[PDB]
RNA sequence: GCUUCGGGGAGGCGGCAAUAUCCUGUGAUCCGGAGAUUUCUGAAUGGGGAAACCCACUUACCAUAAGGUAGGUAUCUUGUACAAGAAGCGAACGAGGGGAAGUGAAACAUCUCAGUACCCUUAGGAAAAGACAUCAAAUGAGAUUCCCCAAGUAGCGGCGAGCGAACGGGGAGAAGCCGAUUAAUGCUAAUGUAGAAGAACAGCGUGGGAAAGCUGACCGUAGUAGGUGAUAGUCCUGUAUUCGAAACAUUAGCGUUAACAUAUUAAGUAGGGCGGGACACGAGAAAUCCUGUCUGAAGAUGGGGGGACCAUCCUCCAAGGCUAAAUACUCCUGACUGACCGAUAGUGAACCAGUACCGUGAGGGAAAGGCGAAAAGAACCCCUGUGAGGGGAG
RNA sequence: CCACUGUCGUUGAAAAGCCAGGGGAUGACUUGUGGAUAGGGGUGAAAGGCUAAUCAAACUCGGUGACAGCUGGUUCUCCC
RNA sequence: GUGUCGUAAGGCAUGCUGGAGGUAUCACAAGAGCGAAUGCUGACGUGAGUAACGAUAAUGCGAGUGAAAAGCUCGCACGCCGGAAGAUCAAGGGUUCCAGUCCAACGUUAAUCGGGGCUGGGUGAGUCGACCCCUAAGGCGAGGCCGAAAGGCGUAGUCG
RNA sequence: GAAGUGGCAAAUACCAUGCUUCCAGGAAAAGCUUCUAAGGCUAUAAACGAAUCGUACCCUAAACCGA
């Protein structure tokens, strides 16, 4: 369906790696949600990036980390962030 | 909640009594009404935002029990009591004399 | 709001919820991107689809 | 020298785990001793 | 288990008792055998696992008497 | 957090914990009733599994690609390959199936502990029992249950240690029936789940601040409440008193519906032998009850009991089923109370506690409350490393 | 993989080790991963060994505040 | 603290501190009196500024930074391992990885350094591994067998 | 902006799940190839795919087991 493609990109990626990925093979790193495949990161790049055309996703799970506060021990979110190329 | 923000009340209790004012914060159990309650802030200056520091007097919270309504035609400390028009209307009226306004 | 919503027939209500959430996947890229001012948008456009979900599902049930 | 506990995932998994107590009745036993108590742990 | 269909009859506890009194907890099982019954109105035989009993209230109401019974009591 | 129905009336977007963007008389926040949504695991139920994961099959539809939406798919029981149930969890109390030892006996085995702890099965708001095959022996009573007596009596007992009635009396509650069952539905009444109003104090001195002091008032169906800058009936929240319900729950009464049940007087029964158990009662002169084993009647011209047993007399009819109350209890809801504690106390836990920590695990298991009335939480200057810490200032 | 001798260490670097030597080193060998045997039970080329630094009867909880003719302790004052 | 009073347990008065409660008298009830129990909990002494600072592979110097440099960075030299004290994993751990920043605590000293604090970043697969298909030991096990209950066993299977 | 090919030596790795011997006589099931039972397949390509999870880092250790 329409209405899941809309929820399966979280954000950008605003990193030095991201930027050189972007500068150097044009490749876009988003933060996704945990529970997308690369199929519907294609779609979905492809249907709110009208004009552009998806070469390869390649995802990966990271990890939140420990980070403490207060008298507390919390922890980040996990999240899942793809890397997709474009046809130039 | 028998005042509001906006009336004009008498400190009947404290430093400032026999001040009046108008209500500017109505908190649970605490008001905060201008020009009474006067205490000096120790601002420590700050870049990330507009204000600049310095030494300040700014009117804290004090009590509502402290404070009552100020009658307009008897100028006196007064209580507030309630009224149910057959009209339809739920106004505060004053203790001592009655009238609708305020 | 929910006055000028609830006269609403069921498709154009799914119209409304569609363009609902490519408003809602906006609002996310310009929040990180750091393009939203106005920080409360995107609570107001969350109620909003939360709204017409239940609008739709009451039309729907009745 | 080789002390006593050794870890293995597999193996406190499946003599402790969340399965291997409830597939007795003494295991559901433990847990509820374990819920009556209020422990934020149940098993392993 | 070890119980007779048709009476009932399961191990009772009870005490073994010595001379000095000494009283040891024990068991008394149902003389429980394995009989085939004819059935006439079935042209069957049925193997029953029952007490002694059990064979002799067969002998005096008829198969058929009990083994409606035990089809109304559930096991069948 | 969404909708809605009510309440309410100026603030609000839960706490640490503020800031930002903002919302709110077009009625927000908030409170109460109803509804919608309700990921994954877990009885977990489509199969599996190292819980929060892996892998499916199928029906309808959509898409054209590698999918999406809405479902169905566990097992067992009861009914005609189809419909209805169940499952699991969770305080104590009930009923039932099994059942110790430490201890006491100044040792110890009978005995005690004790039918207790514990294990296991399974209910209900209670359960169980219950209407005489019961007692009594008086001038007879009249089901069951519970309380006070009878009474530490009569008895039982290596007649040791111990165990320990009953009759009958005074009470609570009373009921007797042959469906005194369960579950819905609709009216009627009541209650509950938000709320509303609610009297009456001024002056003077002290004081940082008045509620305390002095003087004089007032309300009271409201005067020993909690607060408020010190001790307030008249400052606030309250209290006495009088009151509200769109919605849904619960309780009772009447009516209807559908599920189950509806005996007809009772034979493998009563009694007996053997071995045990229960009876206060340990085989004892041992009645009575239960039954593992082996047997086995009479059947109202009959049978059970009245503590070995017999006769006489009295009483009652087993082998069909049910039955309220008085009784037991507290995970809990409301109200109220305390010659209960007050931070080594009281819960282990006043605080981010069944946490930290310890243990493979079952499990064990802490410490830790208080500025001030209000943050007014010390602008600025100085020493110092733009640190700690301090001295001025405020 | 073992553990024969000695020194050291013995509030250790270590709740059993280090150093110098020593034994087996294709076998009745050593070792990884998973699994089985559970308390009067297991397992034991047998020392009552071992069974989570616990073993002539594990550990945890419960009976349980076991019992203790034994040891310790037992808190203000004065008068006879 | 002081004074004062009583045979005593103790009473009373009062200076200072303190900042919001206390309690005459007579009755009444007790969690009613502590130096000992190798008592329990917390705090703090003595030992004592004593032992020790954890492999005897080892350091010297010049610069830099810095409040401060034996220990950090860079350089030169020296030394040690090199069937490892180098490299790749599994198990186990779980962010310890990299950068910037800070030095209170932690690091057996100092620290500008760090596996420490803080804030950011970082892990990309049809071919590597898992998942997946298959099964071993061994589990569970429609029905079935056994057993007071709980349960024990077991076939087809289903896991492993 | 350079070279990049000859000799010799040589593993415990490979040929080799081989070969030779011995007795203590040496997993299973599937994938795979065939055969049929009840009742699509083989070549040729062309286009298009191959999901999900792990991947940092230590690992004779200062990161695991030993407080």
């Amino acid at each position: 369906n329409n209405a899941r493609l809309y929820q399966v990109l979280r954000g950008p990626v605003f990193s030095e790696k991201s930027q050189m990925l972007g500068d150097s093979l044009g490749v876009q790193v988003f933060k996704i949600d945990s529970k997308a495949t690369k199929l519907e990161v294609k779609k979905a790049v492809e249907l709110m990036f009208e004009g552009v055309e998806v070469l390869k996703v390649n995802t990966l799970n990271v990890k939140g980390k420990t980070k403490r506060f207060g008298k507390n021990i919390g922890r980040r979110n996990d999240y899942k962030k793809a890397y997709v190329t474009l046809k130039a | 909640s028998k005042l509001r923000k906006g009336d004009t009340v008498i400190v009947i209790a404290g430093k400032d009594k026999g001040k009046q004012g108008t209500v500017q914060a109505v908190k649970n159990d605490r008001i905060k009404v201008e020009g009474i309650n006067i205490v000096t802030k120790h601002q420590k200056p700050n870049q990330a935002t507009g204000v600049e520091g310095g030494i300040l007097k700014q009117e804290a919270f004090l009590h509502i029990s402290n404070v009552a309504i100020l009658n307009a035609q008897t100028q006196k400390a007064d209580r507030i009591t309630y009224q149910f028009g057959e009209d339809g209307k739920k106004q505060r009226v004053y203790r001592s004399n009655g009238e609708v306004v305020a | 709001k929910i006055s000028e919503l609830r006269d609403k027939s069921l498709e154009e209500l799914t119209q409304l919820l569609d363009e609902k959430q490519l408003d809602a996947f906006r609002i996310r890229m310009a929040k990180a991107t750091g393009q939203l001012g106005n920080t409360h948008e995107v609570r107001v456009n969350r109620r909003a689809i939360a709204q017409l979900q239940t609008l739709i599902n009451e039309k729907q049930r009745g | 020298m080789k002390r006593t506990f050794q870890p293995s995932v597999i193996k406190r998994k499946r003599t402790h785990g969340f399965r291997a107590r409830m597939a007795t009745k003494k295991g559901r036993q433990v847990l509820a001793r374990r819920r009556a108590k209020g422990r934020h742990r149940l098993t392993v | 288990s070890r119980v007779c269909q048709v009476t009932g009859k399961r191990p009772m506890v009870g005490n073994n008792v010595s001379h000095a009194n000494n009283k040891t907890r024990r068991r008394f099982l149902p003389n429980l055998h394995h009989h085939r019954f004819w059935v006439e109105s079935e042209n069957r035989f049925v193997r029953l696992r029952i007490s002694t009993k059990g064979m002799r209230i067969i002998d005096k109401l008829g198969i058929d008497k009990v083994l409606v019974d035990l089809r109304a009591q559930g096991q069948k």
